[PDB]
């Protein structure tokens, strides 16, 4: 079996050091190049460093040079990537990516991927949400339908779970998933669908809970 | 005779050296073919499995030699080239330049440097025949009506139909008396026939 | 150049024929003739189908072909079955490997559904704390394919820009949402701000108010 196992993943903070490695097995691997393409996570495709035989010919990219040494053992058909200086933007699932035999594929093409590994240069720590209550606007247009909810923002990690009226509430109900801003935290939004005539005397109340922080905050969404 | 043939890969533009009577640097340096050099040549693309990582340096070419190739020659010769006076001792001075610098198979150029899965058909004739040869396409047959016939080597025109008389593992022929060939075992069903 | 130029999504129907650009450069694509194409389904890493833009390697099906005249690679892919639903890259090499920009195939396989979009203002709360998130949401769409665009009373607003990309919610259809983080005194100068999404074309627009 043609198989590339990475190695090297992790998370780290910026401005520190990180190695990687990927090893070979089922085809000769002094006989082909190997390459690093990274893919942030939801994101397209981008290629890192080459690494010859000999160990004289590398090509980087331009988000690399300077800073990412890769370097190779063909006794050992293993290899090594070398990172300094790492930055949030190099957050991405990395791939030691070379060619099998079977194919006329070259070296230069990408046939024979691995597995991938996870590196994150990120500095956030657990921090707890802030929940701010998504104000309606049903004081203009009562008769119909109103959307209300609360805002959850600036947490860190995953999950946090959130319930209505602690728990009876749940016909309209729909938590989304979170964004993953610059600062490496976190921000969900939940918002639940209520008719419009009912929040003169329905307090509704959204249950926020972060587990990893151990913050429960109960937040109540009034119109304005 | 002679099917000497050789496997090997030449970059695309030395492709026409292989000649009757032509020079070049492989004509030169590497591979001499004679005069009169008659037969086949035949090259096609071996592109993209023919480059190692950086740089395919595990194949080689002489780039220099003292004096003219003899044709058919093999120059496994570890005897590297003197371009001065001074002899070389192995250290790379000034003039020895060592030959045996090899194939530049990166294939990032034209279609030019390719890498190409050459065969050189060498052919010459010695006093043994009967060699490889061609499968002549080998036609069906046909019985009870009179017919011209081609047999491995033997030949005539007539009728084909059973027969009484039998065989041994071995032959290949039949007539009756005063050189009438009238009997073929056939070569394909190994059965016996008459020729009237 | 930096990125090669793809369509962000192509939506077709299943059994038949679409078409995917690869709009490059002179001195990307129309150099070598070094371009691929690259299957990458979510989860797994990415597979080649195409090299050297006529042909196909071992194993991949005859339903991947490609055409390039120029500087635009075109990937074909007749008779769209549901294996092929995931992100499509193109990569060429002249001198260096240039990606392309992403292209998910979505493989048709319910009636197309337009995007519920519901803006909100950020809270007094937070304006209270020095701070401003508006918060667009998109729900119950399909095909999964939406492109947010954020309007101060006519202008096209890039910057603080965090969008979720599309996933799953219970009923088969897709999930979203967007934030634009901004000060609060930026969010009282103007008059007003919109969330315009754009669903295979079609473009619904919320409107909120600083009052």
């Amino acid at each position: 079996q043609v198989q590339l196992v990475e190695s090297g993943g992790g998370v780290v903070q910026p401005g520190r050091s990180l190695r990687l490695s990927c090893a070979a097995s089922g085809f000769t691997f002094s006989n082909y190049a190997i390459h690093w393409v990274r893919q942030a996570p939801g994101k397209g495709l981008e290629w890192v460093a080459v690494v010859s035989y000999d160990g004289s010919n590398k090509y980087y990219a331009e988000s690399v040079k300077g800073r990412f040494t890769i370097s190779r053992d063909n006794s050992k058909n293993t290899l090594s990537l070398q990172m300094i200086s790492l930055r949030p933007e190099d957050t991405a699932v990395y791939y030691c990516a070379s060619v099998a035999d079977t194919a006329m594929v070259p070296e230069w093409y990408f046939d024979l991927w691995g597995r991938g590994t996870l590196v994150t240069v990120s500095s956030a720590s657990t921090k707890g949400p802030s929940v701010f209550p998504l104000a309606p606007s049903s004081k203009s247009t009562s008769g119909g339908t109103a959307a209300l909810g609360c805002l959850v923002k600036d947490y860190f990690p995953e999950p946090v779970t959130v319930s209505w009226n602690s728990g009876a509430l749940t016909s309209g109900v729909h938590t989304f998933p979170a964004v993953l801003q610059s600062s490496g935290l976190y921000s969900l939004s939940s918002v639940v669908t209520v008719p419009s005539s009912s929040l003169g005397t329905q307090t509704y109340i959204c249950n926020v809970n972060h587990k990893p922080s151990n913050t429960k905050v109960d937040k109540r969404v009034e119109p304005k | 005779t002679n099917v000497y043939a050789d496997s090997f890969v030449i970059r695309g533009d030395e492709v026409r050296q292989i000649a009757p009577g032509q020079t070049g640097k492989i004509a030169d340096y590497n591979y001499k073919l004679p005069d009169d050099f008659t037969g086949c040549v035949i090259a096609w693309n071996s592109n993209n499995l023919d480059s190692k990582v950086g740089g395919n340096y595990n194949y080689l070419y002489r780039l220099f030699r003292k004096s003219n190739l003899k044709p058919f020659e093999r120059d496994i010769s570890t005897e590297i080239y003197q371009a001065g006076s001074t002899p070389c001792n192995g250290v790379e001075g000034f003039n020895c330049y060592f030959p045996l610098q090899s194939y530049g198979f990166q294939p990032t150029n034209g279609v030019g440097y390719q890498p190409y899965r050459v065969v050189v058909l060498s052919f010459e004739l010695l006093h043994a025949p009967a060699t490889v040869c061609g499968p002549k396409k080998s036609t069906n047959l046909v019985k009870n009506k009179c017919v011209n016939f081609n047999f491995n080597g033997l030949t005539g025109t007539g009728v084909l139909t059973e027969s009484n008389k039998k065989f041994l593992p071995f032959q290949q022929f039949g007539r009756d008396i005063a050189d009438t060939t009238d009997a073929v075992r056939d070569p394909q069903t190994l059965e016996i026939l008459d020729i009237t | 150049q930096s990125v090669l130029t793809q369509p962000r999504s192509v939506s077709g129907s299943p059994g038949q024929s679409v078409t995917i650009s690869c709009t490059g450069t002179s001195s990307d694509v129309g150099a070598y003739n070094y371009v691929s194409w690259y299957q990458q389904h979510p989860g797994k890493a990415p597979k080649l189908m195409i090299y050297d833009v006529s042909a196909r390697p071992s194993g991949v099906p005859d339903r991947f072909s490609g055409s390039k005249s120029g500087n635009t690679a075109s990937l074909t892919i007749s008779g769209l079955q549901a294996e092929d639903e995931a992100d499509y890259y193109c990569c060429s090499y002249a001198g260096s490997w240039v990606f392309g920009g992403g292209t998910k195939l979505t493989v048709l396989s319910q009636p197309k559904a337009a995007p519920s979009v519901t803006l909100f203002p950020p809270s007094s709360e937070e304006l209270q704390a020095n701070k401003a998130t508006l918060v667009c949401l998109i729900s119950d769409f399909y095909p999964g394919a939406v492109t947010v665009a954020w309007k101060a009373d006519s202008s096209p607003v890039k910057a603080g820009v965090e969008t979720t990309t599309p996933s799953k919610q219970s009923n088969n259809k897709y999930a979203a949402s967007s934030y634009l983080s901004l000060t609060p005194e930026q969010w009282k100068s103007h008059r007003s701000y919109s969330c315009q999404v754009t669903h295979e074309g079609s473009t619904v627009e919320k409107t909120v108010a600083p009052t």
